[PDB]
């Protein structure tokens, strides 16, 4: 229940529970498949 | 959700763990790809290192002091302690300021708690209970000159007024006014030879400032203002190195003249363990 | 007897906050409304509303002439009025555009700036108003001035022209007290070819000013304004 | 072939034509109209005289000359003595009224000068004198004549100041009151349709006036060369949708 | 909603910027008249310049003072401060009454908050817990004469009693005479040669009167009680140019003799930046 | 949720989300079109 | 009146409790978002980018 | 509600201002019976005279 | 919603919107109609 | 324990505030009412009642 009008007055948010770490690990551009080849 | 799955044997051509780490990826590999593995489930979620939750947690972000006293003859009140201000900000502490400078842009809302604890050094009789008076203060606005000024009306300006040893506690929304706030700008406010450089140019979110409404009693008390900051709806953007060196200014990224190594050096060998 | 819990900020008085309280006056019946020509609903209906600028502000007190641009017969490629835009201050500052602006921190949009002509129908004249947008210097001279937003105007018939300064801007806000980063740009004027007086006339022409905001605008965050203060409570 | 420029205002047994009109300004869009049931409070019929008093009265002439300042007239005031409106006037305890504003000016194209002509609902004048000096009965309620700003401050009287609309406001800001400016080279009149702006349905016309009509001349007037250096404004008023209720003695009012 | 549409070059008979300011209009022209614009939104609704907004926080409107002290020997209680009162009015601290003048006529409900703060001037002892007693005292009600006539039993007139040190609150509707009450009022009460000229006359609301309940103790205690009031259900109309000289009256418009020039003069030029 | 009886007692009113300007930047009584001549 | 009973705790503030507050600039907007590449979501996601590690600790 | 209703001249044989108070009762007389009146509504309903507002402070 | 028990602890009453003042002002016996005459 | 906030005026005690109570005496039942001549319900009804104006003041 929010008591209050804003939105900034509501709690903290709950858990993005999004998690994609690929943005960060691998950024390349031609798809690396583990297991094959890192050089061709 | 399986942590390991089981893995037996390998004899092939298919290697996993070669890579090449030039290429600026890190490869996915896992235990199982050159060990034997065995089933075991993850039991977990990693709901705590969620953002929201890094940020989320009250952090002191502000200590200043303000006295009750007779103003009487003071030719400066903002100079006596009469009221003070604060030049909002959050890389001051710096506990609070490594952890957003993880990432490189944030937004969020902030949750503000304000705590006040009254002290009276100089021996004394009976304290009658002391309010003080937040207010905040925007940039353009008339800053307060005395304890009393008109500005303490306050008409247009959201103010809170609490006691003494308690606590006040409001939240605001992100004023910011580009889509998230800058944790660093390599950048000037204009092409100046001489215009500072950093964030500080960029922060420029104003000042709060608090004062005692009481008047004077017959002794004087020291009340001791600590500010608390929690980030809610928290969005952090492009991860950074941690801080590694220490801080000396608000807003620039410089550290200080003959700072001592901060890699541990071995006690021993590289072939040391 | 439901038990509770009182957390930080309990017994608080936030100027801010909007709750119930109980009438001091239980069951008294206000007067009925009537019907008065005239209701505000947003500052954001006013602000629309043009209003004259005192662009002329190098007199030493306030007087009628400070809102009359004076104008030259026969100069040619000169400079006729400049001024940068901080709307929170200096010319712009005592029109009610300013004067609201200054409620609040932030604002953003359009602005539009008109001149209207007075001198007499038998002259003529071809002025070019320039908007010089953040990053560069005020111009120096019409060369300068027409390489930015601009408009030739012909003094006609149709006595007034409205000049618009399109929201140019990296950032999407701008503080309304003058602040550098969050800078606006320059506004300036210049003969195109030059002002013309019919025979039997002379000296002086004037051209008024305004200022108004587009339906563009946005201002936000509500604080106390620089231009009203005091020293004692007033008194009956 | 119709104009914006050319126009022609009947209201009663009186009729005034512009061939250089600005289009009109019709006050917060409203036009005048009468005092509804549901508004009404007094229990008394009201008199309605129509035609008799929603006519035109031309107040008498001012000079515009290089030295004005500007006037000010209060309303229903200037009319306090105009025909039957003025009897009525006297005679109810209270009454209701719009107007039509019509001010004319004319000069040649070689003239040059500016006037802006503002209506301002609830003007409260200011004593010059400062501090919480009031301002007497008669100082603001000048009638036809009108308040001269460029006449001398006196005693009792509002300050005449024009940069400050004789209230503490800027003369640049009037213009968010319906207004209209007579600027030589393009105009010669101005016209505002005032529909009755109060806090109450029907009120007292003699304690207190519901508008200030002032007409300021902005940009100075300029006369061509060995021209006479100055032009006559003149005010044409006329009440429209007047009602009068509480009839009974006739108001005895200072001075 | 969009902020901007889309628009390209124009070469027409039909020229938007070119109007005639003497009829009083002014015309809605934008950026998409005169220069090329590529589509953006809006993004905002003019949510926090609505006028329930603009007038709805709480402003100091008042602060006065009483004390509470031995009233033994005193001849008039009114004037030791052993009670005051207030001829209420919202025109006496000019901070909302600027935002407040913006408009001809107003019309909404008062939120009233009233902070009490105790200061002990002469050196003490042990402050017992003062209670306020705020009666409100409409016109034509028996005025109290010391700080403990029958008034203050105050059996059909609305009170509050409150602790020093807390606060009060309470909501009176709209008390209008008329439909709205008048910013300005050209008028007089009657036409009689030297009456009072302006509102005053217009609004006169009453008074508010406050007192300590407590008995005296062996100190003096002084306790300043400062009012805030909040317009909720905000109505306005005919709106004005806005204030631009010093206040010098409640209910007056006059300003100042010698005030100074309120257009900032140029440091150079028309001509300059 | 109201807590008392009276209307003075809720609290602030709600967006008027009403805005018309042309009563304050258009009262004038024959309509001027954008484009079109002022003067006719 | 409904009537209540406070518990152990009450007026305490706990720097990690996650409660709703009265906002100071009640209607105020915030400024858009606009997309900007690379939002983290969890710590979890960046501690999986390698770093390179001072094994030569030895200086 | 009516406050008042409207009505004009009136030249009867009912006189509905004549009455004789020596028998006890306040005749329900009303503007309109002696002056010619305009309609107009109460707007109001007598809320805070109610004997438990008066009684209930 | 009452938190108690007994009646007398609820709050105050709600207007009676009874209103008769015939008790008072016309009590009597013969019933008197306003314009027929008073004494006949 | 659900938590709560107090709000300014918390503890006022204002003459015109109409709210519930604790009765002292649980359970009591009182007197019937009879039928009385006379009710009284708004003090609109007895003042169309006329009285006598001493308008002979001069004494
Ligand atoms: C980066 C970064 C982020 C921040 C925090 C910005 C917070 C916005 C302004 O903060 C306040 C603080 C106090 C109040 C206040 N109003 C009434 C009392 O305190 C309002 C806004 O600062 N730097
Ligand atoms: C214009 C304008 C508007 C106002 C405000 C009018 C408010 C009505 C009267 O105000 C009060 C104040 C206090 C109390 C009160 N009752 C118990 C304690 O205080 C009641 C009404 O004043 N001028």
């Amino acid at each position: 229940i929010n008591y209050y009008k804003d939105a900034a007055s509501t709690s903290s948010a709950g858990q993005s529970l999004s998690m994609d770490p690929s943005k960060f690990t691998e950024p390349v551009k031609d798809l690396m498949l583990k297991g094959a080849p890192a050089l061709n | 959700t399986v942590a390991s799955i089981s893995s037996g044997p390998k004899h092939t051509q298919k290697v996993p763990i070669l890579t090449a780490n030039e290429t600026g990826a890190t490869m996915p590999v896992l235990p199982s790809d050159s060990i034997e593995t065995r089933t075991t489930y993850m039991h977990f979620n990693g709901s705590e290192t969620d953002v929201e939750c890094f940020l989320g947690r009250a952090a002191c972000v502000h200590v200043t002091e303000i006295q009750n006293k007779d103003a009487t003859g003071i030719d400066n009140h903002r100079e006596a302690k009469l009221f003070n201000d604060w030049k909002i900000n959050l890389s001051s502490l710096v506990q609070l300021r490594k952890k957003l400078e993880l990432f490189t842009y944030v937004r969020f809302d902030s949750e503000y708690t304000i705590l006040a604890t009254a002290s009276q050094p100089d021996s004394a009789n009976y304290s009658s209970n002391l309010v003080v008076q937040a207010m905040y203060v925007p940039p353009g606005a008339p800053n307060p000159k005395e304890w009393d000024d008109y500005t303490w009306q306050s008409a247009s300006n959201p103010s809170v007024f609490f006691k003494v040893g308690d606590t006040s506690r409001f939240s605001v929304p992100y004023v910011g006014l580009a889509s998230a706030y800058n944790c660093f700008y390599d950048g000037y406010s204009h092409d100046d030879a001489e215009t500072q450089y950093g964030i500080t140019v960029l922060s420029h979110m104003g000042s709060m400032a608090f004062r005692i409404v009481n008047e004077h009693d017959e002794h004087k008390t020291l009340v001791k203002i600590r500010v608390y900051h929690r980030a809610k709806h928290v969005e952090a953007w492009i991860p950074r190195a941690p801080r590694a060196l220490p801080y000396t200014s608000i807003g620039r990224t410089n550290y200080p003249k003959n700072t001592e190594p901060v890699i541990k050096k071995r006690k021993g060998d590289i072939k040391s363990y | 007897g439901l038990p509770t819990t009182t957390l930080p900020g309990s017994g608080q008085f936030l100027t801010t906050d909007d709750r119930q309280s109980p009438s001091a006056l239980p069951n008294y019946e206000p007067t009925p409304r009537i019907h008065i020509p005239g209701k505000v609903h947003n500052l954001l209906e006013i602000i629309q509303v043009d209003t004259l600028i005192p662009m002329n502000n190098t007199h030493t007190k306030d007087e009628v002439n400070s809102y009359l641009i004076p104008l030259n017969a026969n100069r040619q490629n000169e400079q006729v009025f400049g001024t940068n835009l901080f709307i929170g201050d200096g010319v712009f500052k005592t029109t009610l555009l300013g004067e609201i602006v200054q409620y609040y921190t932030h604002w953003s949009g359009s602005l539009r700036f008109s001149l209207m002509y007075t001198g007499p129908a038998l002259s003529s004249a071809k002025l070019i108003l320039a908007y010089t947008p953040p990053g560069a210097r005020g111009p120096q001279d019409r060369r300068e001035a027409m390489l930015g937003t601009h408009v030739v105007w012909d003094i006609g018939l149709q006595s007034t022209i409205v000049m618009t300064i399109p929201w140019t801007s990296g950032v999407q806000f701008r503080y309304t007290d003058p602040d550098t980063y969050t800078s606006a740009g320059f506004l300036s004027c210049w003969y195109q070819t030059s002002l013309i007086l019919p025979p039997e006339t002379t000296g002086q022409v004037y051209l008024l000013s305004f200022i108004s905001a587009c339906p563009d605008f946005k201002l936000r965050l509500m604080k106390d304004t620089q231009t009203i203060s005091q020293t004692v409570a007033l008194t009956e | 072939g119709y104009s914006d420029r050319v126009q022609q205002i009947t209201l009663g047994n009186s009729t005034i034509t512009t061939q250089e009109a600005a289009n009109a300004v019709v006050c917060y869009a409203e036009w005048p109209e009468y005092l509804p049931d549901v508004d009404a409070s007094d229990v008394n019929k009201t008199s309605k005289p129509d035609t008799s008093v929603c006519r035109f009265y031309t107040l008498d002439s001012k000079t515009w000359t290089t030295g004005s300042k500007g006037w000010c007239w209060k309303l229903p005031d200037a009319l306090k003595d105009m025909g039957v409106f003025g009897q009525n006037m006297f005679f109810h305890s209270l009454g209701r009224s719009g107007y039509t504003v019509h001010v004319q000016c004319n000069a040649t194209k070689f003239h040059s000068g500016c006037l802006l002509v503002v209506v301002i609902p609830e003007h409260q004048l200011a004593s010059h004198e400062g501090g919480n000096v009031s301002v007497k009965y008669t100082f603001t309620h000048p009638g036809e004549r009108g308040i001269d700003l460029s006449s001398a401050n006196e005693v009792g009287g509002p300050v005449k100041d024009v940069l400050y609309n004789m209230n503490g406001t800027l003369l640049g800001n009037l213009l968010i009151f319906p207004h209209q400016f007579i600027n030589l080279r393009t105009n010669n009149t101005a016209t505002i349709v005032i529909p009755y702006i109060n806090s109450v349905p029907i009120d007292s016309m003699t304690r207190h006036n519901n508008v200030s009509l002032m007409v300021i001349p902005i940009a100075p007037l300029t006369v061509p060369t060995g021209a006479t250096p100055s032009l006559p404004i003149t005010v044409t008023i006329a009440p429209m949708c007047t009602e009068f209720s509480g009839i009974r003695s006739k108001s005895i009012v200072p001075q």
